């Protein structure tokens, strides 16, 4: 029973997306892929993945396509191994699905090798220490929660706070000039968003159809059944692993949304005979996510910079899924709806974000000191805000109001117009250098810009843009005064 | 030469609106998610849908019609095909069930199709005018978009969608049928009377010629309520795949989930959160992914979705509400407090959003909306934290957002432009609606013989398309537009506001109060 | 001559001659839109020539459909068609397209729309056909003699309490 | 009924070698006529209450 | 403070109950749908 | 005609609470069929069952309308040949009935012309009315903020001891007595004394003329009744109103108190039927049961039914599935709040949470 290739079985049960298969010669190994060879008048092929063994002959499986027109006793043939996906530079500039089949209608892809989507994660000895700052061109991220090359980044947020926009901005700022390759994995998200990304990448020449592309797309979206959404992330991750190990390149891995991987497995968990855990997730929530996350790491051979978007259902960060993902990250960016409602974008709550490289040994001492001072001032400003509501701004002391006035400028100065949100904002984006951000905030903390109007810091880039906006504000105010004077 | 059916077994058990079947030994067997006919009589059949295929051979069936006629021991025939329903222009103006059966009033499309591929879509760039200034400016909707309508009971969720369907009647009559917007209104778990009132309301405005209704009333079994959205969108996919645009309204998905929960629990499916089945997200997900904007290569057709969702005590933390919000491209939140506060439609702009953005707005509306957005943002913050210009115009914009019927694009855009450029600064907030009514349905310049404009007048309804082409801030239309507004403002202030501010008599005061309230419900 | 490509890089059919012939054989101008629909479905995007032919059919057609349609207007249909061409297809209307619009305005007696179109041709295009400009002015002065310069109910004097708000 | 059963038997290629047998069943749902079922092929020539 | 504390202590009690009922309703379903098959044993040997 | 299953004999196979399984050798009768237990069993009253499910071709599950005490297995049961039918017509006016239609007023025989089944199909779309008018109740809050519609559906949501019953009596006094049409009072899971007080009140007001023509019919299945009866009394009372609406084209008032007990009763049996509970513990078919019942309570082109239903909110939780589902089935909603009552304000209507459909200038002034 070593080689199960071509082994035959019969469908015994069909309930939703879960199918039971009976093999007379013994059920193949778990995670094995099966094809429904029987002609059932279907418009699409049917493939199954074994997840459990009910006995020595019966095996429970999840289908990757809809189980419509599926009858009992239908013939099934093993593929001799797990689900395999193409790898190599020949996949660049292409769009794939969970099964590794191109869906761009751009002709056959020349694949020299295929790899299984299920692989063992790197061991402890295969861990590389890479502490280098990653410049995303964003004031808030570069200052409070700087990102690390070869590390893991999470964008925790609700619905409509700006998780997808930030990813687009990161791609525009980090991927266009990236030396290595990039892999984007759409998981249980809107299909139109993937289309917009594909068009933008082609325009930015990341995907050069006539020339050489430097990115791959793997899409398993909402319309797809839960089986596909539970394996698309593995497929893309397998492609990145190949680029990391075989090609020895530094690769980017964007994932949106990683929560859908957990959600899909919960949907099928009920039909697999597993008792639900708290809230209603599957009991294997922590282990399944852990196996996937550990594969997303930088080893001694290559480096993977991973950016994952996490959906916090109903803005409840105490939910098991968002919480379980916090320990598997090197930098967490927590978005808050209240911040967005105040007109601040990106709606980052710096008091809840964290970074591993926020240590003087890794980053410059000035950078570390400035960030801590900003955090302390914001924390103090929030306590004062409680006083300002009860007593009023008048009652505050001279020192307190100076903190209030400076802190408010910090809050508005953290906002930044992105180059990808021009339609949303109606203004051109800005790319702020790391040094400019540090210097601008350092001067603000010590009061070098106490006389500048507060609104001059709203939706601008570096300090230079602040001064220009202040000058423009002064000019228009003078014109209004002149108009009033004539009246 | 016989009409030989495919008998697959007998009916074993019946539990309300669902049933179970035992297959007769040595029979072909039935396929998953297929339709079957239960022979309630040698000539009469009841429709059922396959839901489960168990190891024992037993089959779970969701009944759809003639439930009362079903008894244990009856024969079952298998059609061997999925659900197909009639589709075409011949169904417009009619009331139908999810099975396609027409409901008397006093081409076949598959219901389980897949959504368009990633490369089969195009960016949303064509607007879909709801007719409400608040939505059309701050919450743009584009063809091929999914825009949730979430709110509490008795907040206008149904009225706004119906008005959106009606607002297309006037447009469709003028422009070519190519760009006409067809409507599929789906009523789920609603009262039969409400459907009839909606049918009469659409007929009065003549919207039935471009609209069809798919009704699954409360008295009907859960199976029909479960399939109505899929059948309704299928009728709308006929036009999408043929270079035409459609608008599907679901009223409402909240009652669809209840029906799906009822079916799953009766058929021995493990419950999940709030007893809903585990795969409840996937239900709506595949429903709303079928609404898209097809690429030029496939025709350019589209389907626009306006699913409706009900909350309890303005709690958007519920299960199904959260799932739908995470699917749609935008949400219109109707707030109970605003509704009782006199603001109608009670659109909470802060909690409402459209992820398509200005791309779903006409070139004429882009400039007005962009500047309007900044003023309101400041207006919200100023009052939250002094007659500044943003605060003067912000209140008037809010007053202009009160409506009862959809507004023609020309009338709405012009009024917004006037309030934007300070033409209403001298007008009291209470009198803004009266000012708008005179501007639209009257012409002060002609009344007082001071109108020197050549073509630009509010009674020339054909100017809407010229405005939609060149923009208001263009030399062709800008010069005359300002002149008309200047004359209208001067005449209105001189002849009307002066008298209005001089009223002290109780009779006159009461008469004025009735006038202004009526003006709210007129324009 | 030169292959065109769509948004995603796929090629589009450019031989749009047969469709123009079909358009030039329609009786009611609503049927012309059906031809445009078929062209798009067949991945044969209309060119500037196709839109001009559609405008010609609208001007020369008796009515929108075999049966009358309430509030139907040839001018509205053509303007919407131009809006689609310029905005959603990125094609600049030429002189021929605007001339058809001006002819419809003159034919229908709508002398105020003619003034606006006249300026449009004088702004984007090079002037207006002087034959049509004079025709529009003749229609306008006929209204002045007959008194149909503006709808009469607008000229009626009103008051604060003399206006019926429906 | 026998004639119909034989016709159905002829149509079925799988049952070419099988021997035809007839088994009568009483159905109270039909007042007039008859129905024939063979290997899943069902022919109805019956009527019930009006 | 005494009125919002009660609603907080009343809410946690309801939250715990609803969850455990919900888990124990998905455990009953799994048990009910499942059944023991024909008992293959030497029944005569007794 | 005569049913083909009348007189069919079955035997009791399983008894659990008010749920009884019956095995018929010749085949289980149709669902909703009525069966009578023939064995004496030493009972003090007869035992009647209603079929609700089919376990197999021979076994059927049923709910008992009376207590199942002294019920043994193998007990003999006989089908009645049809569903549970109740009397209709003017003969029922001035009388008190139970779920089974038996008169409990200890007066002469009803002598009805005919009977009709409780279970029936609802009016279709083409048989719906389009008449909107205001029913003046004399109460300031209702007539102003949430005016009631003639021939419409009205609900009074309230907790325990808030004033639901009081308002109903006030409406009865101010409308029913001065009403040209007929009236039907459906008591469902409510105090037995209230029915007695109502009966005395209707006799004193001479709405029930024991010797003359009456305008009111009473149907009562109260708290003491088992769940089976409380889940069907509303159907029987509604059936009588349907006959007056259609067969006579007469305006009818339908005062139901309390409709929540109907859903509660179906929940109790559903637990015994072996169904997986929904949220809170209600039956999964909560919405369907209300839909079938409420859709029958409507005004058609033949006649009009103005329905006033009292809704009980358990634990003062208005988000409970039972009252929550009932909002969509009501033209007028009247929400009562305990806190308002504790402030001395009666009625305790919370106008902000109330609504009406005729709050339209096109209808009211
Ligand atoms: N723009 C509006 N201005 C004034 N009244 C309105 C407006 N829109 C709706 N209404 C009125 O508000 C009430 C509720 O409207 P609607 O029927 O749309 O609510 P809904 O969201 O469908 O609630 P439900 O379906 O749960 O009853 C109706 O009386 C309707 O006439
Ligand atoms: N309109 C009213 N005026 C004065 N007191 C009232 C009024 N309505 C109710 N009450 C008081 O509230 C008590 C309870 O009223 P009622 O019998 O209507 O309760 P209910 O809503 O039927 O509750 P339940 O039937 O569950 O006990 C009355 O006995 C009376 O003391
Ligand atoms: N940088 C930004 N500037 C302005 N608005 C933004 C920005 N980022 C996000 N938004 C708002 O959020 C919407 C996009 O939400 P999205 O990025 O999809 O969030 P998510 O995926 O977390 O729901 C935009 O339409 C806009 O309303
Ligand atoms: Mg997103
Ligand atoms: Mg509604
Ligand atoms: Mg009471």
């Amino acid at each position: 029973v070593a080689d199960h290739k071509g082994r035959v079985g019969h469908v015994s049960q069909v309930i939703g997306a879960v199918v039971d298969v009976h093999f007379a010669d013994g059920v193949p190994p778990v995670l094995t892929a099966l094809d429904v060879v029987d002609k059932l008048g279907r418009d699409e092929p049917l493939t199954l993945e074994i997840v459990q063994h009910l006995d020595a002959h019966t095996g429970r499986c999840i289908a990757m396509q809809t189980t419509d027109l599926l009858k009992l006793k239908a013939k099934v043939v093993s593929t001799g191994g797990n689900i395999s996906v193409p790898v190599g530079r020949e996949t660049l500039g292409r769009i794939f699905n969970v099964l590794g089949d191109a869906i761009d209608q751009r002709g056959p892809v020349g694949e020299k090798l295929r790899m299984p989507i299920h692989a063992v994660a790197p061991k402890l000895a295969d861990q590389a220490a890479e502490d280098a700052v990653l410049t995303t061109g964003i004031k808030v991220i570069d200052l409070i929660l700087p990102y690390c090359k070869g590390g893991k980044i999470g964008l925790f947020g609700g619905a409509g706070v700006g998780k997808t926009v930030i990813i687009m901005e990161l791609i525009n700022n980090v991927a266009k000039g990236h030396g290595g390759f990039s892999v984007f994995a759409g998981v249980g998200e809107r299909t139109r968003e993937g289309t917009d990304l594909y068009l933008e990448m082609m325009q930015s020449k990341v995907i050069d159809l006539k020339g050489e592309s430097k990115c791959v797309l793997v899409y398993g979206q909402m319309n797809e059944p839960p089986g596909a959404r539970a394996r698309v992330a593995q497929s893309a991750l397998t492609m990145a692993e190949y680029f990391r190990d075989v090609e020895g390149q530094d690769v980017l891995l964007f994932i949106d949304n990683i929560f859908r991987f957990t959600q899909a497995n919960s949907e099928v968990s009920a039909l697999l005979g597993r008792i639900p855990a708290a809230v209603g997730y599957q009991p294997t929530l922590a282990e399944d996510l852990g196996q996937l996350q550990e594969r997303i790491t930088s080893t001694t051979k290559g480096s993977i910079t991973s950016v994952q978007a996490v959906y916090v259902p109903a803005d409840d960060i105490t939910d098991p899924a968002p919480a379980t993902t916090f320990s598997h990250l090197d930098a967490t960016t927590v978005l808050d709806r209240a911040v967005a409602e105040s007109g601040i974008y990106p709606a980052v709550n710096p008091l809840e974000c964290a970074s591993r490289i926020m240590d003087p040994d890794v980053i410059s001492v000035d950078h570390y000191n400035v960030a801590q001072d900003v955090v302390q001032m914001l924390t103090k400003y929030r306590e004062l805000q409680d006083i300002i509501a009860v007593l009023g701004i008048d009652e505050l002391s001279e020192e307190d109001k100076l903190i209030v006035d400076r802190a408010r400028k910090l809050v508005k100065f953290l906002s930044q117009p992105f180059q990808v949100a021009e339609v949303f904002t109606g203004m051109t984006g800005h790319y702020v250098q790391l040094d400019d951000t540090i210097d601008s905030f350092s001067g603000l903390l010590m009061g070098t810009y106490d006389q500048v109007p507060e609104m001059a810091f709203y939706m601008v880039g570096g300090i230079n843009s602040v001064l220009e906006k202040a000058k423009k504000m002064a000019e228009e105010a003078a014109e209004l005064e002149k108009m009033r004077r004539a009246r | 030469f016989f009409k030989t059916t495919e008998m697959i077994g007998y009916v074993h058990s019946i539990d309300g609106t669902i049933a179970t079947l035992i297959p007769a030994p040595g029979n072909p067997g039935v396929a998953y998610n297929t339709i079957i006919q239960i022979q309630v009589s040698p000539t009469t059949f009841a429709a059922g849908l396959v839901f489960n295929l168990e190891k024992d051979g037993r089959i779970g069936i969701i009944l759809m019609d003639n439930i009362t006629e079903v008894q244990s021991g009856q024969k079952v025939m298998a059609t061997g095909q999925l659900l197909h329903i009639p589709v075409g222009a011949g169904v417009l103006g009619k009331v139908v069930n999810p099975l396609g059966h027409e409901v008397p009033v006093g081409t076949l499309g598959k219901v389980d199709t897949g959504a368009p591929n990633i490369v089969s879509r195009s960016p949303v760039n064509y607007n879909l005018l709801t007719g409400f200034k608040a939505v059309d400016t701050m919450i743009p909707i584009g063809r091929g978009q999914r825009e949730l309508i979430v709110g509490d009971r008795q907040t206008g969720k149904t009225s706004i969608a119906v008005s959106t369907i009606i607002n297309q009647v006037r447009i469709n009559q003028q422009i070519l049928s190519k760009n006409a917007v067809i409507s599929i209104y789906v009523s789920i778990g609603q009262r039969c009377s409400n459907v009839a009132r909606i049918h009469r309301l659409l007929q009065s405005y003549g919207a039935l010629r471009y609209t069809t209704v798919m009704a699954a009333t409360a008295a009907e079994p859960a199976g029909l309520q479960y399939l109505a959205p899929y059948a309704g969108v299928t009728m709308g996919e006929y036009f999408m795949n043929r270079g035409r645009h459609c608008l599907c309204v679901y009223d409402d998905l909240s009652k669809q989930a209840v029906a799906y929960r009822q079916i799953s629990l009766l058929l021995r499916r493990p419950p999940g959160r709030e007893a809903y089945p585990g795969d409840v997200f996937y239900l709506h997900s595949r429903l709303l992914e079928r609404a898209a904007m097809l690429s030029p290569g496939k025709g350019g057709g589209s389907v626009t979705a306006l699913p409706i969702v009900e909350t309890l005590s303005n709690d958007v933390t519920a299960y199904i509400v959260t799932n739908v919000i995470s699917i749609t491209d935008g949400q219109i939140y109707l707030d109970t407090k605003l509704f009782t506060g006199g603001q109608r439609p009670a659109v909470n702009i802060g909690l409402s959003v459209s992820r398509v953005g200005s791309s779903a707005q006409n070139a004429a509306m882009k400039g007005v909306a962009g500047k309007l957005k900044g003023i309101l943002a400041e207006y919200r913050k100023l009052a939250a934290d002094v007659q500044t210009i943003p605060m003067i115009r912000g209140a008037r914009f809010v007053a202009l957002f009160n409506q009862k019927q959809p507004s023609y694009f020309m009338n709405a855009i012009v009024s917004l432009y006037a309030c934007l450029n300070g033409y209403l600064d001298d007008v009291k907030v209470q009198y803004v609606k009266f000012y708008e009514y005179l501007l639209v349905h009257r012409d002060l310049g002609i009344m007082y013989g001071t109108a020197k404009n050549k073509f630009f007048y509010m009674y020339v309804q054909e100017l809407n398309y010229l405005i939609r082409f060149f923009t208001l801030n263009s030399p062709i239309l800008h010069g005359e537009l300002e002149e008309m507004l200047k004359q209208h403002t001067h005449l209105f202030l001189q002849h009307y506001q002066s008298k209005m501010n001089a009223i002290k008599s109780e009779k006159d005061v009461k008469a004025l109060k009735n006038l202004l309230y009526s003006c709210k419900r007129a324009v | 001559a030169a292959k065109k490509y769509d948004l995603f890089g796929y090629e589009v059919d450019t031989n749009t001659a047969p469709w123009i012939e079909k358009i030039k054989k329609c009786k009611y101008y609503d049927e012309a839109g059906e031809v445009l629909v078929n062209m798009n479905v067949s991945n044969c995007p209309p060119d500037i020539a196709t839109y001009n032919a559609t405008l010609q059919c609208i001007y020369q057609s008796p009515s929108k459909q075999s049966t009358p349609v309430d509030n139907e207007s040839k001018f509205c249909a053509m303007m919407d068609l131009l809006e689609e061409m310029q905005h959603r297809n990125r094609l600049k209307p030429n002189e021929e397209s605007w001339t058809w619009v001006m002819k419809e305005c003159v034919k229908s007696g709508q002398f105020r729309l003619g003034y606006c179109i006249q300026q449009v041709m004088e702004t984007e295009c090079k002037g207006c056909p002087a034959d049509l400009v004079k025709a529009n002015e003749a229609n306008a002065q006929k209204a002045k003699t007959e008194g149909k310069e503006h709808p009469g109910h607008l000229s009626q004097q009103a008051g604060l309490f003399d206006v019926k708000v429906e | 009924a026998r004639r119909v059963a034989e016709e159905l038997h002829k149509g079925l290629k799988e049952l070419a070698d099988y021997t035809l047998v007839l088994k009568t069943v009483v159905d109270r749902t039909i007042v007039k006529g008859f129905a024939v079922e063979l290997a899943g092929q069902y022919v109805n020539k019956a009527e019930g209450q009006q | 403070q005494q009125r919002t504390s009660s609603l907080y202590n009343k809410t946690r009690q309801f939250g715990i109950t609803a969850a455990l009922i919900e888990i124990l309703s998905a455990m009953s379903s799994l048990e009910g749908n499942a059944m023991k098959g024909v008992r293959r044993n030497k029944f005569w040997e007794g | 005609p005569v049913a083909d299953h009348k007189g069919r004999v079955g035997h009791v196979s399983q008894v659990i609470g008010a749920v009884v399984d019956v095995h018929f050798a010749d085949g289980v009768p149709p669902v909703l069929t009525a069966l009578d237990v023939v064995d004496k069993l030493g009972r003090d009253e007869p035992l009647t069952l209603e079929i609700v499910q089919h376990l197999d071709a021979h076994t059927g599950r049923c709910i008992a309308m009376q207590t199942t005490d002294l019920l043994k297995l193998k007990a003999k049961v006989v089908s009645t040949g049809g569903n549970i039918s109740v009397p209709v017509g003017r003969e029922t006016l001035g009388r008190i009935f139970n779920v089974l239609g038996d008169a409990i007023d200890q007066r002469g025989p009803v002598g009805e012309k005919l009977r009709m089944p409780i279970h029936a199909v609802a009016p279709k779309l083409a048989d719906q009315a389009a008449e909107d008018a205001v029913l003046t109740t004399g109460i300031k809050v209702i007539d102003l903020i949430l005016p009631y519609c003639k021939g419409g559906k009205i609900g009074l949501f309230g907790g325990a001891g808030v004033g639901k019953t009081v308002i109903i009596m006030e409406l009865i006094n101010n409308v029913a007595k001065g009403h040209g049409g007929f009236s039907v009072f459906a008591g469902v899971g409510e105090r037995t004394r209230e029915g007695t007080d109502l009966y005395l009140e209707m006799m004193q007001s001479k709405v029930i003329d024991l010797k003359g023509e009456s305008k009111c019919v009473l149907v009562y299945g109260q708290m003491n009744e088992p769940p089976g009866a409380r889940a069907r009394v509303a159907q029987s009372a509604l059936t009588m109103a349907e006959y007056f609406r259609d067969v006579e084209g007469q305006d009818v008032l339908l005062f139901i108190d309390n409709i929540f007990r109907f859903t509660q009763a179906n929940s109790e049996v559903s637990a015994l039927l072996g169904r997986i509970p929904a949220a809170v513990g209600y039956q999964p078919t909560l919405a369907e049961d209300l839909g079938q019942l409420q859709e029958r309570i409507t005004s058609t082109t033949k006649g009009s039914i103005t329905s006033v239903q009292a809704v009980y909110v358990p634990a003062d939780d208005i988000t409970d599935p039972a009252p929550a589902t009932t909002f969509s089935h009501l033209d007028a909603t009247t929400v009562l709040d305990r806190a308002v009552a504790e402030s001395g304000i009666y009625p305790a209507v919370n106008p902000l949470e109330c609504a009406s459909r005729i709050m339209d200038p096109d209808v009211i002034s």
